[PDB]
């Protein structure tokens, strides 16, 4: 109750930027081991979705598929959704279409840091467990 | 090409049905091909744009309204507004249709049809076109049914996920708050101990 | 009572098609009626459990598979599945459908046909059934399209609401975390100032 009262007392503060918020969130979480919560466990991960018919093409959105709900669920859970396949991406998600898997493997080989390729079923199941299921079965 | 088949009861013979086939390329105004069949004999003809224009002008009526009436009559788009009657003599080849209301008849239109030597070809073409439409409609209906099933399934799944989300969200606030409390209290103990040590001096 | 239409070619008439109508009440096992027409003259026939029993005696194999093969040959008309040819001796009135497997032939069945006195009646019946089917299919398509549009509306609404909820969750998260960061920062400033006095004295 007292913490709630003190929080209520203050008026507002919007002097920070989203990147600083993410960094501070991560720092506090690592310092005090936040990760045990059912959520916030996707904060340390950046997730890309193959919602674009052409990789790294924002003008070819394919909205209107279950991939959209998957990505939205990822955003809810705490994943940093990335529209562009940067070299810092840690997860890439794919649906029933495996046409571009070779391209994803080639890009993974090109990048210094490799990102595992994961299927939608991985998250669709891991929601129930509320935990980071082993990727080997879903590689 | 656009086509429409309709069932008309000629007033010469009441029980037997007769079939009218009307085809138009772009719009009915430009002229249309009319074929009348009864299962054993057929008559074919055409009405060109100049003829329809002359008919409308001779009726001293707006072209648009005349076209509307013609479509309502021959294409069978008639509602409860009124009734039409068709007339055809097998010896003159002079087809004519009128709109009947309150014992008053309007000679809505007339055509000068002609016999076709071979009825087998026209009858066969008619049946073939009917079957083609049946098949196309059946396939499209099946595909739409499948799409509907997919939509229902995904809507149910999304609703379930939304229920999970709403149940979790409101709850998570206190789970977040309690450990804010814990860390603040820990630093609180640290500050109190430091102040006590300082005052011990 | 159900009835189906199909198009078949004849060896004698490779350029002119025939329409076969097969009508059964409950299942082909009980029996049905076949009618062959070409736009001018039509023949009819009948089959009962006795005839199929005799045929199954002739060919000595499971009855249900004979029924299914007849169903496919007379209704499905599936060309890719081992096309078979329906020929007809008009004068002898012998319409039979031979099966042509690769380098093998079978005389699937024999049939008898008669000349109906009035062809025009049956020709009319066929096409009126076709038109009624057209109407029913159109009505079903309209209803299904309306249902699909309703479903698309519901899908869009659900997606929008879910997006609103996720945005709200993220906003609340950022607000609370910023507030706690500020509180901890002020507490840290105070404790640092207190600890400075330690080195001071």
């Amino acid at each position: 109750n007292q913490l709630k009262e003190v929080f209520s007392g203050i008026k507002n503060s919007n002097e920070q930027t989203p990147e600083e918020m993410a960094s501070l969130i991560a720092d506090l979480e690592y310092r005090y081991s936040w990760d045990c919560s059912p959520l916030s466990m996707f904060r340390r991960h950046t997730v890309y979705l193959d919602s674009y018919a052409v990789i790294n093409d924002l003008s070819t959105k394919n909205e209107g598929t279950r991939l959209a709900i998957k990505a939205l669920e990822l955003r809810f859970h705490g994943a940093k959704v990335v529209s562009c396949l940067a070299e810092g991406v840690s997860h890439v998600i794919i649906g029933e279409d495996h046409s571009r898997v070779a391209d994803f493997k080639a890009f993974r080989r090109t990048f210094k840091r490799k990102f595992k390729i994961l299927k939608e079923s991985w998250v669709t199941d891991s929601i129930d467990k509320c935990e980071l299921q082993e990727e080997n079965q879903y590689l | 090409m656009e086509r429409k088949i309709s069932r008309i009861h000629l007033v010469s013979e009441p029980s037997i049905t007769h079939f009218l086939q009307v085809s138009w390329e772009k719009t009915l105004e430009s002229g249309f091909v009319i074929t009348l069949t009864d299962g054993h004999s057929a008559w074919t003809g055409t009405v060109s744009e100049s003829e329809i224009s002359q008919e409308a002008d001779d009726m001293a009526m707006e072209k648009g309204k005349y076209v509307g009436e013609l479509r309502k009559a021959l294409l069978s788009g008639a509602g409860p507004a009124d009734v039409y009657t068709f007339n055809f003599s097998k010896e003159s080849c002079y087809f004519f249709f009128e709109k009947n209301l309150k014992d008053v008849s309007f000679r809505l239109g007339s055509f000068n049809l002609e016999k076709v030597e071979n009825p087998a070809e026209v009858i066969r073409e008619l049946i073939c076109y009917c079957l083609d439409t049946i098949a196309e409609n059946q396939a499209k209906n099946e595909h739409l049914q499948k799409e509907n099933e997919r939509l229902l399934r995904d809507w149910n799944d999304v609703q379930g996920r939304f229920e999970k989300c709403v149940s979790a969200k409101e709850a998570l606030e206190t789970d977040l708050y309690k450990r804010f409390i814990l860390v603040l209290n820990e630093k609180k103990t640290k500050i109190r101990s430091l102040h006590n040590k300082l005052l011990n001096a």
